[PDB]
RNA sequence: GACCCACUCGGCACCUUACGAGAAAUCAAAGUCUUUGGGUUCUGGGGGGAGUAUGGUCGCAAGGCUGAAACUUAAAGGAAUUGACGGAAGGUUGGUGGAGUGAUUUGUCUGAUAACGCCCUUUGUACACA
RNA sequence: GCGGUAAUUCCAGCUCCAAUAGCGUAUAUUAAAGUUGUUGCAGUUAAAAAGCUCGUAGUUGAACUUUGGGCCCGGUUGGCC
């Protein structure tokens, strides 16, 4: 049974794209097929932000956070990180939460 | 549909479809039979008199059934203008 | 055919325009129906009241031809047309269904609520589309109160009126349950209004 | 490229007819669709078409009454011989008491039944029920 | 005994059966009223018969053990021109029949029968090449001349026995061993006669008009205390 | 327009496709190859005499558990080693 | 597979069956007499219950 | 220069229907095919034996291209369905009626409503004495 | 697919069925086989669309180049004559 209609995530109209390694695991896998994550984490926690905005010398002054651009091996993917397996009804569905 | 000698055989002459002439056939229950009462002077209904119109089920299956009943209707004389010919 | 008696006065135009039906869908006409008249700024596209009245005529002149008053259904899942349904059936006969529609009701019976009219009514194509697929499997016409954007699957006469509420699909009704009255009634022409007024249809507060 | 004219024509006919139609726009004719469409015209399985002019080609719009349940070309235009007109009927047409399987003589565009009686025979074309 | 017939014209059409207002089943064919009620087309025409055709089981899995059902392919008819075809299951085999002829009682539908080619006394053959379909299964009715036969498979040659088509040329295509398909897609074939336009049916008759309209008031779903 | 070519003046093409594509039935094959008679015990004939070589006790396939007691038959036209059954209810016991 | 068998059992069920003989009976008329004999037997009277008959019903 | 509105041609694909098609899954084309003809190149005919042997031809080589038989077997597969299993994820049954060509499913459900009167769900499956 | 000790499939016997002075068994072949397919197959997933393009033969290839109108002569169909 041909499983989905676009089979891979997000290629038709090229055949070939440049691969990517995986963060996780450093499997080899096509960029758009890659199921990335924007992970936008701060330097510091919820939990470690009090005392150390306190302590800080110079008021507020910034307290950045660190970007980044997670990619996985579909393994990985459904492994540790968050996207399930579902039904052939909710296969069809295509908002991120 | 008759034979040799006169003798009409073939029974249930079929209902023609008043839009586009297809046979509306035993089986289909989708087909629609509208019925219009004649209007005059002096308002008021009349009844025992209608004009007839037999929509079949494929005309509204496929959802332009509106615009086929706004065309018969108005050959007939009850819609001054409504639907254009043209487009 | 088509008398002189049976024509738009300007007051049913005024009751009209000033209950915007004039005003059409936002989005999109659906290209199955040609009832625009000139795609005006601000994404709005205003029907010709002139045809929707006519339409309206003829549904009348369709429901006054049917022989008992009782075997009509109205239907509505809008609270707004929920109420107008019931108005519907209080003035005139047909007996109305307000809310959930409950599936084979126009199939076979053992059901309690097993009714096989000659015609129905709906005030929304989309939302009661369950009522329309309903009627397409006993010879059931249906005679909707579509919109621009609506279907019209199944459907037969069409009128082409705004379909959001307030005082809209009231308005319709009013006109249908009044022309109806007028057909197989004691009520005389153009010069007189009518006791019932227009503000008893509308909406439900609160 | 298109092949056949006449092809094309009947297609768009059949098309129209089963999405239910009353009429159709047909390009780029030819004298061989016109000759055909004045055969299906003679029995009435058609309406009043009309042949627009433009120079280079033409365009027939075609009013069909919903008599047509289905006709269709017969490619390539086989050579038939005197009785074998009657083995084609039996191979395409529904029944032996109605239908047209028209064919091209050097007496002209013609039905088969004019052809059992005119005694004549030539280049099979499409038929007609 | 403490018995009673009991009929229960549930419907507008049981109340007209009863009545006797509707006589033939020929104004039914017209405008096209489903048949909910099997006891309409019985009283009706009484002349309407009956027969079999196949009886298969077919299981089911399940966590316990196994559950097995009987699945009867019930065709009836009458030699005059109408055929109904009613496949049920159920898990007893009386049961599973009964429905099954019940169901082929609720669907008929008639047959337009005509001649070979010559116009004679009484129509013998199908009007016209006719087909009708069923998954893998197409099976496709040639007209015959007189007394010809019914040159067709075991199954489809009842089906076509009990209609009451004397002489008639049959092929198909696909895995015609299913008679599940097979007499499903005969059924199809038969049907599609009627919706087919030959040249005597283009003088365009006035529409009839319908009866549920005529006899509205005298018998139709009645309020009634008791 | 269906594959293949339905030109009035293309039936070289038509049949040389089709003399290629017989090659695959059963019949076909084994007619034109001449396999009957080069290869296979008997010469493309239905009864072929033959002597023997000895009995035998076929052990018999899944489910069919038994013995067959065949005979090893070596023919007079050939003389090829062929092995062949022996039907009825004992009867093995007539052959030597 | 392999050649070597028990062939000392080869006739073992022909021989040990008890070998009675055929009762002699009236003669059944052949040919045309046959045919009617079958007709009669067949569309007179005796059916076994339900629709379905057996031809040769066994005594029960 | 950019954007918005309406129209436009050329594709990239997409979303909804099913008019039709398909055994199905599904398809705006796999549609316009027993009502079986728009033109035209290429390939297949039960599965193993075998993409093997033999022959030629191509190449420095590895291999490619073309490509059998004898013999052997009553299957092989494809799709979907019920269970069963998972060292996968999360937290009872008919009547009538629809959905399907059926297997059947829906009802007997997300926490309202195509229904009306260890257990579970979804997915994977070459198992189905599991 | 039957046969592991109750065999509706074996061995016999009773009764029955088919064809009936004729039946069975082989091998070849025709039909069914629309399982060779021109009429009339299939090629997304079941066997199968050749990596893609060029290109010679071969196959196929727009429309358009006189219809209409009459005048008579005049045979063939069926009914009053």
């Amino acid at each position: 049974p041909k499983k989905r209609a676009s089979n891979g995530r997000n290629k038709k109209g090229r055949g070939h794209v440049k691969p990517v390694r995986c963060v996780n695991c450093s499997k080899s896998i096509p960029k758009d097929k890659a199921i990335k994550r924007m992970a936008i984490r701060n330097i510091v926690e919820a939990a470690a932000v009090r005392d150390l905005s306190e302590a800080s010398v110079y008021p507020e002054y910034a307290l950045p956070k660190t970007y980044n651009k997670l990619h996985y091996c579909v393994s990985c993917a459904i492994h540790a990180r968050i996207v399930r397996v579902r039904s052939r009804e909710d296969r069809k569905n295509r908002a991120p939460p | 549909m008759e034979n040799d000698k006169g003798q009409l055989v073939e029974l249930y002459v079929p209902r023609k479809c008043s839009a586009t002439n297809r046979i509306i056939k035993a089986d289909d229950h989708a087909s629609v039979q509208i019925n219009v009462a004649k209007v005059d002077e002096e308002g008021r209904a009349i009844p025992g008199e209608y004009v007839t119109y037999a929509l079949s089920g494929y005309v509204r299956s496929r959802g332009e059934s509106d615009d086929s009943l706004n065309r018969l209707a108005q050959n007939d004389g009850l819609l001054k203008n409504v639907w254009s010919y043209s487009r | 055919s088509l008398p002189a008696t049976f024509d738009l006065t300007p007051e049913d135009a005024q009751l009209l325009l000033a209950a915007n039906t004039h005003l059409g869908a936002r989005n999109v006409q659906v290209h199955q129906e040609p009832y625009v008249f000139n795609a005006r700024p601000d994404g709005v596209h205003v029907i010709n009241v002139g045809k929707t009245w006519e339409k309206l005529v003829l549904a009348a002149r369709i429901i006054a031809a049917i022989p008992n008053p009782e075997d009509v259904v109205a239907i509505s899942s809008r609270t707004f047309g929920q109420r107008a349904v019931l108005k519907f059936a209080a003035h005139t006969g047909a007996t109305p269904i307000a809310g959930r529609f409950t599936p084979g009701s126009f199939t076979n019976y053992i059901t309690r609520s097993f009714k096989e009219p000659r015609l129905v009514i709906v005030t929304d194509p989309r939302s009661d589309a369950q009522a329309i697929k309903e009627a397409s499997y006993v010879n059931i016409p249906v005679i909707a109160l579509t919109d621009l954007d609506s279907p019209s699957e199944f459907v037969d006469v069409a009128i082409p009126c705004n379909n959001r509420g307030k005082h809209s699909i009231g308005l319709i009704w009013y006109l249908l349950a009044r022309e109806v009255l007028r057909l197989r009634g004691a009520l005389v022409d153009r010069t007189q209004p009518w006791s019932i007024m227009p503000d008893l249809y509308f909406y439900r507060d609160p | 490229t298109r092949s056949s004219v006449l092809a094309d024509a009947l297609n768009a006919i059949n098309n129209a007819e089963k999405t239910g139609k009353r009429q159709v726009l047909i390009r780029p004719s030819s004298k061989v669709i016109i000759k055909f469409l004045q055969v299906m015209q003679k029995h009435g399985y058609i309406g009043e078409f009309e042949y627009i002019d433009d120079h280079r080609s033409g365009k027939i719009v075609v009013q069909l009454n919903g008599r047509l349940n289905k006709c269709g070309v017969i490619s390539p235009r086989f050579n038939v011989k005197i009785g074998d007109i009657e083995k084609w009927t039996a191979n395409l047409l529904p029944a032996r008491q109605f239908g047209y399987v028209i064919l091209t003589t050097s007496a002209g565009i013609m039905d088969h039944e004019e052809a059992r009686r005119k005694h004549v025979s030539g280049k099979i074309l499409g038929f007609v029920y | 005994n403490t018995e009673e017939k009991g009929w229960v014209p549930v419907t507008k059409l049981g109340r007209l059966v009863k009545a006797g207002k509707i006589t033939t089943i020929e104004e039914i064919f017209l405008h096209s009223l489903p048949v909910k009620e099997f006891q309409i087309i019985d009283t009706l025409l009484p002349g309407l018969q009956d027969e079999v055709m196949n009886i298969k089981p077919v299981q089911k899995q399940t966590r316990a053990g196994q559950r097995t059902r009987f699945k009867a392919v019930v065709v009836v008819g009458d030699s005059n021109g109408h055929v109904g075809l009613g496949i049920k299951t159920a898990k007893e085999v009386a049961g599973a029949i009964r429905a099954g002829i019940i169901i082929a009682k609720l669907s008929v539908i008639p047959i337009r029968r005509g001649y070979w080619g010559t116009n004679l006394g009484q129509p013998h053959s199908l009007a016209t090449k006719t087909t009708g379909k069923c998954g893998s299964v197409t099976v496709r009715l040639i007209p015959a001349p007189r007394g010809s036969g019914i040159v067709a498979s075991p199954a489809v040659k009842k089906l076509l026995q009990l209609a009451g088509v004397e002489d008639v040329y049959t092929q198909s295509n696909g895995k015609t061993r299913t008679l599940e398909n097979t007499l499903k897609a005969a059924f199809v074939a038969i049907g599609n006669t009627y919706g087919f336009l030959t040249p005597n049916l283009w003088a365009e008759q006035p529409l009839p008009v319908s009866p549920l309209d005529i006899y509205s008031d005298e018998a139709s779903a009645q309020k009634k205390r008791f | 327009g269906k594959g293949k070519p339905r030109g009035l003046n293309s039936a070289r093409k038509l049949r040389v496709h089709r003399r290629n594509n017989r090659w695959a039935e059963n019949n076909y094959k084994k007619r034109l190859l001449g396999t009957a008679f080069k290869s296979s015990p008997f010469g493309g004939s239905s009864h072929a005499k033959g002597i023997v070589l000895e009995k035998l006790g076929i052990e018999s396939k899944q489910p069919n558990s038994a013995i067959r007691k065949c005979v090893r038959v070596q023919l007079i036209k050939n003389g090829k080693k062929v092995t062949a059954f022996v039907p009825n209810d004992g009867c093995l016991n007539f052959v030597d | 597979a392999k050649v070597h068998g028990s062939l000392a059992r080869a006739g073992k069920v022909k021989s040990q069956t008890p070998k009675v003989e055929k009762t002699e009976k009236p003669k059944k008329p052949k040919g045309r007499a046959y045919k009617r004999l079958l007709y009669t037997r067949r569309f007179v009277n005796v059916t076994l219950v339900n629709g379905k008959r057996r031809m040769n019903p066994g005594p029960s």
